[PDB]
């Protein structure tokens, strides 16, 4: 402790008195985690395996709750072209627990896929489907040239 | 004063406070504040305006905050020093140019006179005071009634050494015999509690 | 503990802002130290500790309302108890960083100081401020005090009972005023109210976005990747720093006037109680 | 009905008055939450094999006071007077 | 707990929850009580001990040993002596009362004559011999000289901006 | 008919336990000292919510 | 009082200090502060929210 006092005063001599050096805290160990019993698999795959998609002006809206979401199996898939993810993170989605999930599915041309992003205007982002000014999960776009072409 | 040290703590503390404040202000000049470097020369000689202006803005706002903090602290300290100087001026005007009657103002005792002396950034007062000692305790009385007339002391107090009564001043023991030139008569000795025949 | 709640990376980012933390701690420590000298210079003006004798022959005056009461947990008097009742333990440091330190002089020592001052004043007049206390009967001390304002001393010795009764009645009349009008002690409550309001604002200004995405550090650190979390960690340090700086500045400014009031109280004690 | 959520609160207490709503305070504890997401503009009541009041809610700022056991005892409406 | 991350110690709580709450908050935003998602009981949370450290030293020029005071911590979990302003390690407790040079707090202070902590004494205690029929008068006097120091000004500094 | 709704229409806004505190909130409430329209099957509007009493 | 000037120095100094402080506070609204324009309605009327 005398060395701590010398460091704080920046001198080799200390005079009579009381000095404050630092503070201490108790280090916690043995982390604990609690989660509910619900363990039913979730139909995420069907969302990507809908044989028919919808137009831009009438986009398919789906609600997801009471699931055990798995994104690690979805992230490692290389079938997607872009996975630009605003809001939170690509990889830290397995440690967060949400309330509800909204899936908005449709099909767009290749020249407007960039326009699907918060806080920007354009043609299809202003008159057809506008994202809000805050984070909304994130977007996924994948090419299909064997079903609708 | 020559032998014992640490008798001028206030002046040393003031000087130390000023030195620490100035040293901290100069030392705060070597912080990144979130930029890429702590020197403007490298930033200007290493980049183009479009983001060099961002870096310069970051450094500018940080240094401006530090300078404002220093100025505010200096203002507070100056106000405190002004209050101390006003007190010193009042003491100089009252206790040096005259004699002070207020207790606990100049010295511990009955004030007599004072001498000023200079100092590196202040003033030193030498007060001369009068302090009694070698006490002795006697028997007293409030008034003495003679021929039915109560006599009170003009200025002083009645004391007895054991057989005889004298009138003495309060702050020094100088006994004097009781005559009519240092006592005055008022009333009769029937209402005063403590009357002694003499 | 206040800005970067129990985090590691936040401290690494705060280290880049220079040393805008030694100044704040130094200023708060200076205020805390000065708060003790303020109390020391007022009460601690008597060298010894006198005490009144069991003899209670003061000529008719009744001082039982202000002398200490032995049958009390704190050995205080009646008026001190009334004052204490009219104003509304290992305390730990909260997670905010707030800390309250105990005073150096406990209330018992203050009570002893005031009792010693009162006993010396009663039993020795003004002679105990210069040198050693010299005993003198209370009636003669009061006669000397009349002689100091023009009135001759034979006025008291023929009106002693009237003055004693008037003093006793005047002392008795103060208990009703103290125990019925609780708003008299308004000077000792505004300070507490102002300090509480300032500290409450400081605490309440922790849950503000300040332009970030969340008001709690763990939420940001558990969602954003470290490469891009650095932008959102900022805009949060630069609001709490301003809040803390404002709090410190107001604390210094309002401590100056407390120092002035303490100096005035010390002067009043020096030349109003010890002498005339 | 807010942001695609139908929420239903309720309460049930007996009263001694027989004229109208009594004088007193009583909080409402929630019963049902539904994630429906629908537009509602009108409503109607059904009968069994007659007498009901209807009031309309508005946005407002309230000041609620909680007791020791966690139950609301009283409230103050800021924009009244 | 379901995304709620925290540190502290968990204890069996006593406050009663209505069947539709999930957690409680003492004041502002202070999550203290939580209901677990599986076994459906209530547990209150409080942070474990932390606080500052102070060092009491008699001076390097005199000695080479110190004492350590932990502020506001009941050190049953860290010659230990429990005070009202934390607790002191490295000092011994005595009954005698002196006038001390290193104040600690709550009427307790320490000094070195090694490193003893005691309760400060106000001063010498004496009783005056009061009576209603006797006074005391001085016979001799002394002339004393006292010094006092008052600062009047400090240095003048001018700092530019550009 | 019309009647005075003296102090009716207070509900728990959040699922958070609180005790011995005063909390200021902002939400959709029924205003104090307003009209409630007594009724007796007519279709009725649903502006932003309906406080529905009975006997 | 009626002839010599600069006799009531302190009161005039106080008034001048207050007036100067108020004027320099009012004069700060025209500063750019690093933004595109010092006027708020126009800068709202020439740019998108982002
Ligand atoms: C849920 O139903 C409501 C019905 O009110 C839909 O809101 C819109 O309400 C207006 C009347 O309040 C309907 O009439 C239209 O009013 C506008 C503005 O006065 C007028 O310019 C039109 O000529 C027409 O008279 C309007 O039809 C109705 N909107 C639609 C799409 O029917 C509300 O949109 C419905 N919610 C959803 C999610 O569909
Ligand atoms: C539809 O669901 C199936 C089943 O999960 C997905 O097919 C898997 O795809 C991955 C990567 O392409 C393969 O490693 C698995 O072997 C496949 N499993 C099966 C059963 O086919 C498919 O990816 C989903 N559709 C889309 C568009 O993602
Ligand atoms: C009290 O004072 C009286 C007055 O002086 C003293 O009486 C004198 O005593 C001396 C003793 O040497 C005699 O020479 C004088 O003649 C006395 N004077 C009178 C008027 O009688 C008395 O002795 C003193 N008593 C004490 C105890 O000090
Ligand atoms: C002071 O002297 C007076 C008279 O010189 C005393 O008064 C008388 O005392 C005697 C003795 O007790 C009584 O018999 C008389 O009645 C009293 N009055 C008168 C007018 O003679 C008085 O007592 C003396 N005082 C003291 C304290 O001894
Ligand atoms: C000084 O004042 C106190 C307080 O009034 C007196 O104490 C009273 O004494 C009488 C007689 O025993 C009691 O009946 C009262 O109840 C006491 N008052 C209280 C408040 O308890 C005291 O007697 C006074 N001093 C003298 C010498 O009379
Ligand atoms: C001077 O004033 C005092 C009180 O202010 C008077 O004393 C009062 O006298 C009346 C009449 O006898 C009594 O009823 C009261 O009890 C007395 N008061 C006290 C406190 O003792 C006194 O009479 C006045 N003197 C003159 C000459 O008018
Ligand atoms: C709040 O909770 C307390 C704790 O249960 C209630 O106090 C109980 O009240 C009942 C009814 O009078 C008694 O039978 C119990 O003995 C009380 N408990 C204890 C520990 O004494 C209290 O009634 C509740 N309500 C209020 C308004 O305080
Ligand atoms: C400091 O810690 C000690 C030891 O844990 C505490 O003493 C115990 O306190 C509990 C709570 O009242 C009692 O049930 C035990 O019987 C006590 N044990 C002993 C040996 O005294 C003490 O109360 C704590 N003090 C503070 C202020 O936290
Ligand atoms: C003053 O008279 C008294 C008479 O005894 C003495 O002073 C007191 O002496 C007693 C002795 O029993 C002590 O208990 C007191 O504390 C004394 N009073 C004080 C110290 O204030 C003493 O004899 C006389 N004074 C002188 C100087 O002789
Ligand atoms: C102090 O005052 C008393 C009362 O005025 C004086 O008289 C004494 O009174 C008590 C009873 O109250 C008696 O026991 C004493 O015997 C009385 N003393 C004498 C000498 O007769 C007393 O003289 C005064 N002085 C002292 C030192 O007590
Ligand atoms: C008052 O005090 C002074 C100083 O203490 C005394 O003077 C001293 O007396 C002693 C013995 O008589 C001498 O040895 C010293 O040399 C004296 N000092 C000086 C400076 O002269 C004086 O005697 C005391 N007065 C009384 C009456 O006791
Ligand atoms: C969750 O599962 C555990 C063990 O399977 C069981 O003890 C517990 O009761 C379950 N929770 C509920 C709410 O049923
Ligand atoms: C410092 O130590 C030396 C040597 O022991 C001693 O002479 C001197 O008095 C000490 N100084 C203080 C201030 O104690
Ligand atoms: C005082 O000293 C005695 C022994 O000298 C000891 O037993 C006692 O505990 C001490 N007082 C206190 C309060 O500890
Ligand atoms: C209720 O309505 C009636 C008539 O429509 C009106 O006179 C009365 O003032 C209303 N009540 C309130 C509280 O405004």
């Amino acid at each position: 402790p005398l060395s701590e006092t010398k460091c704080t005063l920046k001198s080799f001599t200390v005079e009579k008195g009381i000095y404050q050096t630092s503070n201490f805290r108790v280090q916690p160990t043995e982390s604990i985690v609690r989660f509910p019993n619900i363990t039913n698999l979730c139909p995420f795959g069907e969302v990507f395996n809908a044989t028919r998609f919808a137009s831009v002006y009438a986009w398919n809206r789906k609600r997801i709750s009471n699931c055990v979401a798995d994104y690690s199996v979805l992230y490692n898939s290389a079938s997607f072209s872009t996975f630009k993810c605003y809001g939170v993170s690509p990889t830290k989605l397995n440690d967060l627990c949400f309330t509800n999930v909204y899936a908005d599915s449709f099909v767009i041309r290749g020249d407007e896929v960039r326009q699907i992003a918060p806080g920007q205007t354009g043609k299809i982002a202003d008159y057809n489907y506008k994202l809000p000014d805050d984070f909304t999960g994130c977007v996924i776009a994948w090419n299909s040239n064997n079903l609708d072409s | 004063l020559s032998s014992t040290a640490s008798a001028l703590g206030k002046l040393q503390d003031v000087v130390n406070q000023n030195a620490q404040a100035l040293n901290t202000l100069v030392k705060q000049l070597s912080s990144n504040f979130g930029a890429i470097s702590s020197v403007l020369n490298d930033i200007l000689a290493r980049l183009d305006p479009p983001e060099a202006e961002v870096q310069i803005d970051r450094l500018i706002t940080g240094r401006l905050q530090s300078l404002q903090t220093y100025v505010t602290q200096q203002l507070i300290r100056a106000a405190e020093i002004r209050a101390s100087a006003n007190l010193a001026a009042t003491k100089m005007s009252e206790c040096v140019l005259g004699q002070s009657k207020r207790v606990d103002f100049c010295g511990k005792g009955y004030h007599l006179m004072s001498f000023p002396q200079s100092a590196p950034h202040g003033v030193v007062f030498l007060h001369v005071t009068y302090v009694p000692a070698q006490e002795k305790n006697f028997t007293t009385a409030p008034a003495i009634c003679h021929d039915g007339k109560a006599h009170f002391p003009r200025e002083g107090v009645f004391v007895s050494n054991g057989t005889h009564w004298f009138v003495t001043q309060r702050n020094f023991y100088e006994p004097q015999i009781i005559t009519t030139h240092n006592t005055f008569v008022s009333g009769n000795c029937d209402v005063v509690i403590g009357i002694v025949n003499n | 503990m206040y800005i970067c709640g129990d985090s590691t990376e936040c401290s690494n980012l705060l280290l880049q802002y220079g040393s805008f933390c030694t100044q704040l701690n130094r200023a708060l420590t200076g205020i805390a130290v000065e708060q003790d000298k303020n109390t020391q210079e007022v009460f601690a003006q008597v060298k010894q500790i006198y005490k009144t004798p069991p003899i209670k022959d003061f000529g008719g005056f009744n001082f039982s309302q202000i002398l200490p009461d032995p049958s009390k947990p704190s050995k205080r008097s009646f008026i001190e108890d009334l004052l204490f009742n009219k104003v509304t333990l290992i305390c730990a440091q909260k997670f905010n960083g707030l800390t309250v330190l105990p005073p150096l002089l406990t209330d018992e020592m203050i009570a002893q100081y005031t009792s010693a001052l009162l006993a010396g004043t009663i039993t020795s007049g003004w002679t105990f401020g210069a040198g050693a206390a010299l005993q003198i009967p209370f009636a003669m001390q009061m006669a000397y005090r009349f002689n100091g304002i023009g009135v001759t001393q034979n006025v008291l010795y023929e009106n002693q009972k009237l003055i004693a009764n008037q003093f006793n009645s005047a002392i008795g009349k103060i208990q009703d005023s103290l125990s019925s009008t609780a708003s008299a002690l308004g000077k000792l409550q505004d300070v507490v109210n102002q300090n509480a309001q300032a500290l409450n604002t400081l605490v309440k200004q922790l849950s503000s976005n300040f332009g970030a995405i969340s008001s709690v550090l763990n939420d940001i650190l558990a969602r954003l990747d470290p490469p891009e979390a650095e932008v959102q960690i900022d805009r949060l340090i630069t609001g709490r720093l301003q809040s803390l700086q404002t709090y410190v500045t107001q604390q210094l400014i309002r401590a100056a006037e407390i120092r002035a009031s303490a100096n005035l109280a010390a002067t009043k004690m020096s030349e109003c109680v010890l002498g005339q | 009905n807010i942001d695609g959520y139908f929420k239903i609160y309720s309460k049930h207490t007996p009263i001694n008055l027989v004229r109208d709503l009594p004088q007193g305070f009583s909080a409402l504890e929630p019963l049902v939450d539904l994630p429906i997401g629908i537009n509602i503009t009108r409503f109607q009541t059904l009968l069994a094999l007659a007498a009901y009041y209807v009031g309309y809610l508005q946005p407002r700022t309230f000041l609620l006071k909680y007791n020791e056991n966690g139950t609301i005892t009283d409230a103050v409406d800021c924009a009244l007077d | 707990f379901n995304g709620l991350t925290g540190t502290g110690v968990l204890t069996e709580s006593n406050k009663k929850f209505l069947p539709f709450q999930q957690f409680g908050r003492d004041i502002d935003d202070t999550t203290d009580a939580v209901r677990d998602p599986q076994t459906l009981e209530i547990l209150d949370i409080t942070p474990c001990s932390f606080g500052g450290v102070s060092v009491i030293t008699p001076g390097t020029n005199t000695s080479n040993q110190v004492a350590v005071l932990y502020q506001g911590v009941n050190c049953t979990e860290v010659n230990v002596f429990q005070t009202r302003a934390g607790c002191l390690i490295g000092a011994e407790h005595v009954n005698n009362s002196y006038e001390c040079d290193i104040p600690i707090g709550a009427g307790i202070c320490a000094s070195y004559q090694s490193i003893i902590a005691y309760t400060m004494s106000l001063g010498a205690e004496n009783s005056v011999a009061y009576s209603n029929n006797s006074i005391a008068i001085p016979i001799n006097f002394t002339i004393s000289v006292t010094t006092e120091i008052l600062p009047v000004s400090m240095t003048k500094t001018s700092v530019d901006c550009t | 008919a019309y009647t005075n709704s003296f102090t009716r229409g207070v509900y728990y806004p959040d699922k958070v336990f609180r005790s011995s505190v005063l909390h200021s909130t902002q939400d959709l409430f029924l205003p104090f000292f307003s009209n409630v329209t007594w009724f007796h099957n007519p279709v009725l509007p649903f502006n932003d919510g309906v406080y529905f009493a009975s006997t």
